[PDB]
């Protein structure tokens, strides 16, 4: 069970990692605006959002992968 | 109802049923007539023996072999053979069943109209089939990928297939096979003393072949070894109550196979040409085809021939490759297991050329598949 | 009657290993297959079967061979 | 929802959705068919192999490319790619989800409008849109004044931009790609 079980932490680990990769390219992409439209101004806030739920989320995973190790 | 497969080889006919491990009945094709006049009255005049019977009485009789090479030369005694082996061997009318054939690769046209006319005017079976021989070999080994090195009496053939795509300009076709090889056991057999002429004689010397036989894996270490010693040695007794004490020719005889040049021939052995047709192939086939080789046919039942093909295509094959040669016991009757095999399945099923699909298309329609 | 029924079981006995080997060998060269055709399909089920079937009298005929003996 | 991105190229196919770092799936986009008889029963028999396993068995296959220098000259061979890239590869039903769908700049007109037709006709996506090559890339290096040189197999064509505002009358295009340094090695 303990295999298994670290396999699909580290299944999580990666698709987190997958996410935070394509958040950071988006946001990456806005931040060079200088006259965003009205939704933009809204879009980059969420995204700024979603980045750091995602960083928590992965930081909690890698410690609790670490912690079955 | 219960379909025959019958295998019409060069030096031996094999007929049994579907869904089997091995032939009803198996005898060898010869036919033999009286040579002498007959003095006793009562007994019943025999034109021609036919099958095991004349094996059994061969001392006052003639045997003649309808088959030579693969090709049919007398049809009159293969027809004889053909109802024998229907008749009284098997015991069951031909009406019923239909029946398929196995014919080898490269021969010519008409032999197949002929043996269809004569498996449908004369017989009147209701549904006939022909196969090439090697292809059947692939059935019974149990792949679907491979170089089948089918080696019977009279011939040896070579056909690759790859993923059930056979591929027709890397055949091969060669002459070389257990008739020369018992005409040269005679020929090399006459120095020591013994003389064989007659063909009961040639008999004989096919069972001495046959026992007592062996491929070294080196040839002059071989024969330096036989020459300096006395231990490859063989005695053998004649049905005359006779010992023959064989030396040097116990591996002598199997050697041309590797060596065509002992019998004047040209062509190389059969390693090369395995070799050629599995470099007449693409690029991207020839890894597959050299991890998987097929051996068939009596004539590959030596002790040690895989062993020496093995080393040899290995010399000749580049390094880096996995050469195995797939040589399953019982591959005797390996061409046959398949027939059966190609008998069962359901698919196939469909493939029969009917009596009256013959009667309208004519002759022509057997060639349409081949 | 012993001696000849005896007989005639060990012949049940030799028939039916001599069907179950054409079967065992039909199966193995339909398993190879990877896209069979619809009726392949079905007929490997139905020699799986037989397979079974034939085992099981032949491990009954065995049995009763035994018994008399 | 998540929209499909696939990138109908002219050497290979990749295809994925959208909010992610990599194509889900990628994969040469060749049609190989048999060139010899078949000698086997029960196979069962494929006209035509699509994809990966073409290049798989290319032993025995005759592999041909539908698209060419951008443009798609074989048409029932582009939609088995199609095909086989939505179901068999992706494994998602295509009426859900729009699509995306990139083409060379300068490329005839009829491409597009054939492309349309067998997107919403045959395949029923419920929306549809196309970007020129060179754009997109620019999202991806993350500014907005440049001049990318997008050279795909095919053709290799550029394309500058400034402040988000697309030249048009510079645009060049030439038709050296990876297909000729093949042939020249
Ligand atoms: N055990 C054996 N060892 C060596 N040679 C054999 C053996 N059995 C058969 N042969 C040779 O093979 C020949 C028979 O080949 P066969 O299997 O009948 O081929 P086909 O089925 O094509 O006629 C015989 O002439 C014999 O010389
Ligand atoms: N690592 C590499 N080194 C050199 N050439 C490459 C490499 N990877 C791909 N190529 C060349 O690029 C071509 C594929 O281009 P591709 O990225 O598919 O462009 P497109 O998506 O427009 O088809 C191939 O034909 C190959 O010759
Ligand atoms: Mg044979
Ligand atoms: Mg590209």
């Amino acid at each position: 069970d303990l295999k298994g079980q670290l396999a699909k932490l580290e299944l999580h680990l990666n698709k987190t990692n997958g996410q935070i990769t394509a958040t950071e390219r988006t946001i990456n992409y806005l931040n060079k605006l200088k006259n965003p439209d009205p939704k933009t101004k809204t879009q980059l806030i969420e995204l700024t959002e979603k980045l750091i739920k995602l960083k928590q989320e992965f930081e909690t995973t890698i410690n609790s992968q670490h912690e079955i190790s | 109802t219960t379909a025959l497969v019958c295998d019409n080889g060069s030096g031996l006919v094999k007929a049994g049923f579907a869904g089997d491990d091995a032939p009803r009945a198996v005898f060898p094709s010869i036919v033999g007539r009286p040579r002498h006049q007959g003095v006793m009255v009562g007994m019943g005049q025999k034109d021609s023996y036919v099958g095991d019977e004349a094996q059994s009485k061969r001392g006052i009789l003639t045997l003649k072999y309808p088959i030579e090479h693969g090709i049919i030369t007398n049809w009159d005694d293969m027809e004889k053979i053909w109802h024998h082996t229907f008749y009284n061997e098997l015991r069951v009318a031909p009406e019923e069943h239909p029946t398929l054939l196995t014919e080898a690769p490269l021969n010519p046209k008409a032999n197949r109209e002929k043996m269809t006319q004569i498996m449908f005017e004369t017989f009147n079976v209701p549904a006939m089939y022909v196969a090439i021989q090697a292809v059947l070999s692939l059935y019974a080994s149990g792949r679907t990928t491979g170089i089948v090195l089918d080696s019977g009496d009279g011939v040896t053939h070579n056909v690759p297939i790859y993923e059930g795509y056979a591929l027709p300009h890397a055949i091969m076709r060669l002459d070389l096979a257990g008739r020369d090889l018992t005409d040269y056991l005679m020929k090399i057999l006459t120095e020591r003393g013994y003389s064989f002429v007659t063909t009961a004689e040639r008999e004989i010397v096919r069972d001495i072949k046959e026992k007592l036989c062996y491929v070294a894996l080196d040839f002059e270490n071989e024969m330096a070894t036989a020459a300096s010693s006395s231990s490859l040695e063989k005695s053998y007794e004649l049905p005359d109550g006779q010992v023959i004490t064989i030396g040097n020719e116990r591996f002598r005889c199997p050697e041309t196979l590797f060596q065509p040049s002992f019998i004047g021939m040209e062509s190389a052995g059969i390693h090369e040409t395995t070799y050629n047709s599995i470099m007449k192939c693409d690029i991207d086939i020839r890894k597959d085809l050299y991890a998987n080789n097929v051996m068939s046919g009596g004539t590959t039942m030596y002790p040690g021939i895989a062993d020496r093909m093995q080393k040899e295509i290995t010399a000749l094959a580049p390094s880096t490759m996995k050469i195995k040669i797939i040589a399953p016991p019982e591959r005797k009757y390996s061409v046959w297991i398949g027939g059966s095999i190609l008998a069962s399945l359901s698919t196939f099923q469909q493939m029969w050329i009917t009596k009256q699909e013959y009667d309208e298309a004519g002759p022509s329609i057997v060639h349409r598949k081949c």
